[PDB]
């Protein structure tokens, strides 16, 4: 089958550089135009760059022109994207895609790779601060933990070492002041808490942290 | 650039039902060579987009018969004759008639269920955070349907906009509801200037907002 | 939308 496999992503400082590669297999690479397409979270795909099968034509999106360079080596079945002067808004999943043709026009991106992820940030590894969200200030009580100011992703929040999960909501992390913030809620019958202990456990592997926060009422 | 506009943003369906999604271009997509280079992609979470339909009405290799496309000029439609669970995901239209190729914003094909108002809970800043100089006020809006919802924060009865972070879950696999967390982050100093903290949730299930409050001095 | 190389 046609297969495209991107590599070269990672975490880069603003103003930094990165060179992505895309390994093509299952077709005659030299016969096909190729492209890079990026996708930021929550957003649609955004075409980045195009290179024709003999590299006679190169095109760039206005948002990356002067900073990104697309190239190819047909004999090695590889496509490249050289990224320079990287900016926060370049953070995205980067996909390699093949352009199909029938006559003289590359007209559809038909096969896409699974993507290589690029994060542009000056943040340093930072453990989260774990804050209890305590009720007090029907037969059910909702509690939470706020997990604030960490980097990088990700973190894992469990409740009573994982014994509570059916009523747990894990809210996706978002950027806040250049660091990530997420939260987690759990709902337990009143007959359990505060009569029995409820604890959130927050694991952040990159910072070698695991903190337990016991929930206490207002 | 050519602007691709999809409607609706979100389409709820029951398995086995029919679904239609719309795409409008700001500019005619008829190429000088006579083709109309309008395509449709499906993207599932964690995967790349997969081509479904190309040049308005051609099914891509391996795409099931229940998918079909039509349209002309600037108005296009993708039709699913009977929706299967594997069809759930985000559909994108795309045009390659003009440089640069562009994509619509996506239509999310989601599950229909009965409406449900959120369960709303509010929480004050922790002593731990106040010791660090910050004060986050958190409101959970849990187990509601449909996904569209809005939160308003009030401090001493007056609306507040600065410092709000809203985050949605995806549609729950167990009960098909959504939940969302709304966090208002203040400094310790700002928090200690005011006493009444309120989050108001407005959802289609009632014309009245759901109001949850606490008084700082009682915490 | 791009030209193919023959």
């Amino acid at each position: 089958e046609v297969k495209l496999v991107e590599s070269g992503g990672g975490l880069v400082q603003p103003g930094g550089s990165r060179k992505l590669s895309c390994a093509a297999s299952g077709f005659t690479f030299s016969d096909y135009g190729m492209a890079w397409v990026r996708q930021a979270p929550g957003k649609g795909p955004e075409w980045v760059a195009f290179i024709s099968n003999l590299a006679y034509s190169i095109y760039y999106a206005d948002t990356v022109t002067g900073r990104f360079t697309i190239s190819r080596e047909n004999a090695k079945n590889t496509l490249y994207l050289e990224m320079s002067s990287l900016r926060s808004e370049d953070t995205a999943m980067y996909y390699c895609a093949r352009y199909d043709y029938d006559n003289i026009l590359d007209y559809v991106m038909d096969y896409w790779g699974q993507g290589t992820s690029v994060t542009v940030s000056s943040a340093k590894t930072t453990p989260p601060s774990v804050y209890p969200l305590a009720p007090g200030c029907g037969s059910s009580v909702t509690l939470g933990c706020l997990v604030k100011g960490y980097f990088p992703e990700s973190v894992t929040v469990t409740w009573n070492s994982g014994s509570l999960s059916s009523s747990v909501h894990t809210f996706p992390a978002l950027l806040q002041s250049g660091l990530y913030t997420m939260s987690s809620s759990v709902t337990v019958p009143s007959s359990t808490w505060p009569s029995q202990t409820v604890t959130c456990s927050v694991a952040h592997p990159a910072s070698s942290t695991t903190v337990d926060k016991k929930l206490e009422p207002s | 650039d050519v602007v691709m506009t999809q409607t609706p943003l979100s389409l709820p369906v029951s398995l086995g039902d029919q679904a239609s999604i719309s795409c409008r271009s700001s500019q005619s997509l008829v190429h000088s060579d006579g083709n109309t280079y309008l395509h449709w992609y499906l993207q599932k979470p964690g995967q790349s987009p997969k081509l479904l339909i190309y040049k308005v009405s051609n099914r891509f290799s391996g795409v099931p018969d229940r998918f079909s496309g039509s349209g002309s000029g600037t108005d296009f439609t993708l039709k699913i004759s009977r929706v299967e669970a594997e069809d759930l995901g985000v559909y994108f239209c795309s045009q390659s008639t003009h440089v640069p190729p562009t994509f619509g914003g996506g239509t999310k094909l989601e599950i229909k269920r009965a409406d449900a108002a959120p369960t709303v809970s509010i929480f004050p800043p922790s002593s731990e955070q106040l010791t660090s100089g910050g004060a986050s006020v958190v409101c959970f809006l849990n187990n509601f349907y449909p996904k569209d919802i809005n939160v308003k924060w009030k401090i001493d009865g007056s609306e507040r906009q600065n410092g709000v972070l809203n985050s949605w879950t995806d549609q729950d696999s167990k009960d098909s509801t959504y939940s969302m967390s709304s966090t208002l982050t203040l400094t310790k100093d700002e928090y200690e200037r005011h006493n009444s903290y309120t989050c108001e949730a407005t959802h289609k299930t009632s014309t009245s907002p759901i109001v949850k409050s606490f008084n700082r001095n009682e915490c | 939308q791009f030209g193919h190389d023959s």
